RNA sequence: GUAGG
């Protein structure tokens, strides 16, 4: 229920940088931002949310949450 | 180990002041429930105050009545502190008319029955030969401090005007504590808490109400507890 | 706002023109000008309040009245 | 409404003389009535 | 800041009472402080429930005992006061006891050393803890300002008399013309540089340590030496233009 | 107490010292220079007659005099108009009916003014402690008895125009016939469109209905089919009427017209000026800047209901906490004094018969015998002695029971109002001016 | 009038001997005088239990040394105190210890007498080398809060006895605090939360609607002025 | 210009 809710620490050494991790959780977090402003076209590149997520929520503690978990994954091209 | 139950007692100093005892209290005691008996008498104590008026030619609060020195500011501020006792938790009316040269006052104002200024000697303005003061007042009864800003709820009737109000009839309390002759080592302490009030309720009946609703509070945290 | 000597004007003193020793306070300004007070701004000290019992010279100075003394 | 939308959404304090970094510090929203900021006393020293 | 340094104080704050006695926990530590026999700066003994960990300089001493004893993570008395019990509460469990003033300069050690080895989060929180304890026991502290709290050494003006008797001696073996104004003048100001400073360490020798003042300086709180100089001692030698 | 101040931040009080607003209800400060009698006095916002007479009426509006040579002459007093920065100068009364009156006499107080005496603000009973951080890095903490008496409350009335001006295409008209609006949004409005005096206002709300006279028009297509679906016309008159600006409130207090036509003269091209006078009564809040006469500056940072206040032994609350940091670092120690001179007025002394040093300098002054609330002088270098006022401390009236109720430190027993317990030391008490 | 939201005690149980207490948002300003008062009166006006004075076989009041104890007499005056016990014969009783060869001796083999149970019977309370050779008779009286060592000339009756702080409270800690809550777009409300730390003997919910019944009593009091009504509910 | 930072 606040932006330190997610540590981290752990999110640091999960992107092994600070810059890095806030460039790919934006990342995410307008993909996501993006699958819920679908309003119905369904494309089969965007996801829905990983985790669970509240009636409303903003995307980005969403992408933050995912990356806490661990679960989704990054690499450069 | 020894078990003593509280027991209170009573004393007058003043028409309108009075001294309260509790002797048995445990040690370190006393001031807790000094504090909280004062806050609670402060803080909630149901009491009757104006809530807002009229003026016949005026329209706002800053101009003037001709016949008046006080402006119309100034009789807000002689009102806000007069003191009254209403029975009737719907709002009543009352009226101030005075005409010629002489001070106006709280006994001169016309009383609606069940409603009780305790202030008569109370002076609110002067009125030159050629004065007029007309005056219609709404008397409502409630606790603590009221604004006049969420006390406007009528729009059209320009000529009505809010004004923040004061019920508590209580005017200071000061409590202290002592030890008692038993000889123990606990060395219990005997709380003494003087209340004075304004003139509308006796502080008897004030406490009386603080204690109502403090125990409805213990109640509560008791009786919702196993 | 009345009494005040503003020493910033036209043919006068400018605010970029201003100095450290313009701006100080000088052992002449006992009477003439209430060394305490002044705007906290860039013009420090450079706007400054008449005496309390200051006159005015008719040619333009400021004078101060003191008492009389003789033989002790 | 307004006290729904506003948690978990940064807004950046920032003073006038801005002499170092320090300047420029993010915070998480809360209403509250009155009509200044509130700030936490911790950090005011860093502002200066 | 003011408030913990009043915390962590060693004795002579105040009338040590309930000073010398042993408790079983800081909980009933606490309800003799509230039964108003101890007072928060009093030496005592207190026990540590396991977990506790110790004081680094108390790592080497231990209890004594036939078989082998680890008190770095177990049960252990220490001496100590309420305060510095609660001053180590308010840190996590795994930073070692505390137990010397914090004043200003130890505290921001101390900070330096959680931001260094603990994650961001308990940083927070500790502060978080030590800003609260802080505000209330500076409430608690009763730290004012009053015309008795300021009292202006006893001594100065004799000292300073003596030192204005030599000013005038020389003053008159210069209306004779024996000495040049300027020498004067250099001999003036040293007499009276040392004036000052001598002054000035009375009246830092005289103020006792318990008065609001010096409890507030002396914890890095606010102000500076000079400043209690010049509000009680003389100002001393000041600047003309340029 | 100047003396007793570092020059520093007695030149932050002077500048200070020009900013105080008026309040509702002047009071002379209880401890002061005594030349603000003059200042008062010479200052023009004082109204005082030019003969010795009798006077005749007192009203608010005006009031009459009468010399006796003959020569009547009836004074108008200003009443709730605006100044230079918008604050009233409201003007009172203080001359009875029938009372003698001196060339000079003061006739009426002026804004910030009592009894022809300089007032800027009120006192405050005073306490230096500090307290769960709300008075940290010198905020300040003041009592909820200060919003409930308006003892700090400043009317403010603000004044704005709209013209009527004959432009290119046409003139501009004041009507209650605003295009392009609902119907209850004009509804307190005059005849001509105009706000009625006493409505009150917020904003958006429409003070006078101004109409563009015309403009050229291509109604859009999206618009044009809007409009012919509601059958509503769009005419070339369009709305510029005055609305209050983001983020205010007042009742309106007067109204002015002035007209092209009408005998009243106005600037070209401008057919009709109107001026409307909005105005509130500010009570104090947080946010509010406050300062003391040395310089002690904060804003207010929280607004305790009368029971947190750490209430006195007889039961007196404080009215405004302090941060007793400030005082030794700022090198101001002028308030400290002023303080207790401020407890020492409020509680008269009777020295009578002492033969004590301080005691005689008082009886030779003649200020021996004071009454409780009696104000009292202190020029700014021939001030109070620290000796006279250990001594007259020493010498305080018993306020009540026949106890003195401040150490002679001048220290007093305060009672936590949240906890209850009395605090651990005494702490010090009084009455300071504040603006 | 009427209270906007009434109040209602909640519970949230982290451990079966520590506990928070939650009270739903309250008319503003009345916060302290609650928490206040609960705390004082749950910390002490509750009663209960403790032993008042220890008696070793064979030392002096100034021979703090006991032989055949690798302890001193220090410790086992803390970890004697740090006992619980449940006592209600209203009047001083006396527990007996004795004790033989090495070993540890610890609550559990205490000998209780009728009318008294040993709540903590885990806790160890001395650590023998070589023989036992102890034995150890204390005075336990129930009493009310806290009070103080106090020389009653029990060392003058027998040289051995000592006095000893005791703890009649069934409870060790309580923090209230206050904490602001928005409700029906006002701010105006205090949420309480008391956390309680009290002995494994009283369960802290059974302790404080104890309190409340107390204060529930003292408050009723003032009722006997007169009868009088305020908007609640 | 003049006040606050
Ligand atoms: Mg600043």
């Amino acid at each position: 229920e606040g932006i330190i809710n997610p540590p981290i620490d752990e999110l640091l050494e999960a992107t092994d940088s600070k810059y890095s991790l806030v460039i790919y959780a934006a990342k995410r977090a307008r993909q996501i931002n993006a699958y819920y402003s679908q309003l119905g076209e369904g494309l089969l590149e965007y996801v829905g949310p990983l985790v669970d997520t509240h009636v409303h929520e903003k995307p980005l503690s969403i992408a933050l949450r995912e990356i806490n978990a661990g679960l989704l994954t990054s690499e450069a091209i | 180990l020894i078990a003593q139950r509280p027991s209170l007692t009573e004393e007058v100093v003043d028409e309108f002041r009075s001294r309260f005892v509790i002797e048995p209290l445990e040690p370190g005691f006393g001031y807790t429930l000094g504090n909280s008996l004062r806050r609670t008498l402060l803080s909630s104590i149901p009491g009757a105050a104006v809530t807002s008026i009229r003026i016949d030619g005026v329209l706002h609060e800053f101009t003037t009545v001709p016949g008046v020195k006080e402006d119309v500011t100034d009789l807000i501020l002689n009102i806000k502190q007069l003191v009254v006792s209403s029975e009737h938790d719907e709002p009543v009316v009352m009226y101030l008319r005075k005409q010629g040269p002489g001070l106006v006052t709280a006994a001169d104002i016309a009383p609606p029955a069940g409603v009780e200024v305790h202030n008569p000697d109370l002076v609110l303005a002067t009125l030159n030969g050629k004065g007029k003061l007309e005056m219609e007042l709404t008397v409502e009864r409630g606790r603590g401090y009221v604004s006049a800003v969420q006390n406007k709820q009528v729009g059209q009737e320009i000529g009505r005007i809010p004004v923040d109000s004061i019920y508590s009839p209580v005017l200071k309390v000061t409590y202290k504590v002592e030890a008692t002759r038993v000889e123990q080592r606990t060395d219990f302490d005997k709380l003494i808490v003087d209340v004075e009030t304004k003139q509308a309720m006796r502080p008897r009946d004030a406490m009386a109400s603080a204690g109502k609703t403090l125990v409805e509070l213990f109640g509560l945290a008791r009786e919702l507890n196993i | 706002h009345k009494r005040r000597l503003n020493a910033l004007g036209p043919g006068g003193l400018s605010r970029e023109r201003a100095g450290f020793e313009v701006r100080d306070v000088h052992p002449s300004h006992y009477g003439r000008m209430c060394p305490i007070e002044t705007p906290e701004g860039p013009n420090i000290g450079l706007i400054g309040s008449l005496a309390s019992y200051g006159r005015i010279n008719p040619f333009g100075f400021i004078e101060t009245p003191y008492r009389k003394v003789v033989e002790g | 409404v307004l006290e729904e939308v506003i948690a978990e959404h940064p807004v950046l304090l920032n003073r006038a003389p801005t002499l170092h970094r320090l300047g420029i510090q993010a915070f998480e929203p809360q209403l509250v009535e009155g009509k200044a900021i509130q700030i936490h006393p911790l950090v005011c020293t860093a502002f200066n | 800041v003011l408030g913990l340094f009043f915390l962590t104080t060693d004795s002579e704050g105040r009338s040590p009472k309930g000073e010398g006695r042993a408790f079983g926990s800081s909980a009933e530590a606490i309800m003799a402080f509230d039964a108003g026999d101890l007072t928060l700066q009093a030496k005592i003994d207190i026990r540590f429930p396991v977990g506790t960990i110790p004081p680094r300089g108390f790592e080497p001493p231990a209890r004594e005992e036939g078989e082998p004893e680890w008190q770095q993570g177990d049960t252990f008395t220490l001496k100590t006061t309420l305060g510095r019990a609660l001053f180590n509460e308010l840190l996590p469990e795994d930073y070692p006891f505390v137990d010397y003033e914090v004043g200003k300069k130890q505290l921001s050690e101390i900070v330096n050393d959680l931001a260094e080895r603990y994650p961001k989060v308990i940083v927070a929180a500790t502060l978080d803890n030590l800003k609260a304890a802080g505000f209330f026991w500076a409430t608690r502290s009763g730290v004012t300002v009053a015309i008795s709290d300021i009292v202006v050494p006893d001594a100065k003006k004799e000292i300073v008399k003596g030192y204005e008797g030599q000013d005038e001696k020389v003053q008159k073996q210069y209306e004779r013309g024996l000495i040049t104004k300027e020498e004067r003048t250099q001999e003036l100001i040293a007499i009276w540089t040392k004036a000052t400073n001598e002054v000035a360490e009375a009246m830092n020798d005289n103020f006792p340590k318990t008065n609001p003042v010096s409890m507030m300086v002396n914890s890095g709180a606010r102000g500076n030496m000079m400043q209690m100089r010049q509000i009680a001692g003389m100002r001393g030698l000041v600047s003309n233009a340029k | 107490f100047l003396e007793h101040d570092d020059a520093n931040r007695a030149l932050m009080g002077a500048n200070m010292m020009r900013q105080a607003v008026p309040l509702i209800k002047s009071e002379s400060p209880l401890v002061g220079t005594g030349m603000e009698y003059r200042s008062a006095a010479d200052a023009g916002d004082v109204v005082k007659a030019e003969k010795a007479g009798v006077v005749q009426e007192v009203s608010a509006d005006y009031i009459t005099t009468t010399n006796d040579d003959g020569t009547y002459i009836t004074y108008r007093l200003a009443k709730f108009s605006r100044s230079n920065q918008g604050t009233s100068v409201n003007q009172k009364v203080i001359v009875a009916e029938g009372d003698r009156i001196i060339e000079g006499q003061v006739l009426a107080d002026g804004p910030a003014t009592e009894n022809g005496e300089m007032a800027l603000g009120k006192n405050l009973l005073v306490a230096f402690m500090p307290w769960e951080g709300h008075n940290y890095e010198d905020a300040i903490i003041l009592s909820q008895r200060l919003v409930q008496d308006d003892v700090l409350s400043s009317i403010h009335i603000e004044e704005h125009e709209v013209d009527a001006r004959d432009t290119k295409l046409g003139p501009e008209e004041i009507t209650r016939d605003i295009p392009n609006v609902s119907e209850e949004v004009l509804a307190d409005l005059d005849e001509r469109g105009i706000i009625r005096i006493g409505a009150e206002v917020v904003a958006g709300d429409i003070l006078v209905g101004k109409v563009t006279p015309k403009g050229e028009t291509e109604l859009t297509p999206e618009e044009r089919l809007l409009r012919a679906i509601f059958g509503e016309k769009a005419r070339e008159v369009r709305d510029t009427s005055l609305k209050v600006p983001h983020g205010e409130i007042g009742k309106v207090i007067g109204v002015r017209v002035f007209d092209r036509e009408e005998g009243d003269e106005l600037p070209p091209g401008v057919n009709q000026l109107v001026r409307v006078y909005v105005a509130q009564k500010r009570k104090i809040t947080d946010g509010d800047k406050l300062a003391g006469r040395h310089g002690n500056k904060g804003v207010i940072s929280k607004i305790n209901p009368i029971e947190d206040m750490p209430f006195l032994e007889d039961g007196t609350p404080v009215d405004i906490i302090l941060n007793p940091l400030a005082v030794p670092s700022r090198m101001n120690p002028g308030q400290v004094l002023e303080i207790h001179l401020g407890w020492l007025a409020s509680r008269g002394w009777d020295v009578s018969g002492l033969a004590e040093e301080w005691a005689q300098r008082l009886q030779v002054i003649g200020a021996d015998k004071v009454e409780p609330g009696t104000n009292v002088a202190t020029p700014v270098f021939d001030g109070a002695r620290e000796d006279e006022l250990a001594g007259l401390l020493q010498h305080t009236i018993p306020n009540r029971d026949g106890e003195r109720m401040v150490l002679p430190s001048g220290k007093a027993r305060l009672f936590d109002g949240r906890s209850g317990e009395p605090f651990p030391e005494p702490i010090s008490v009084g009455y300071m001016y504040i603006l």
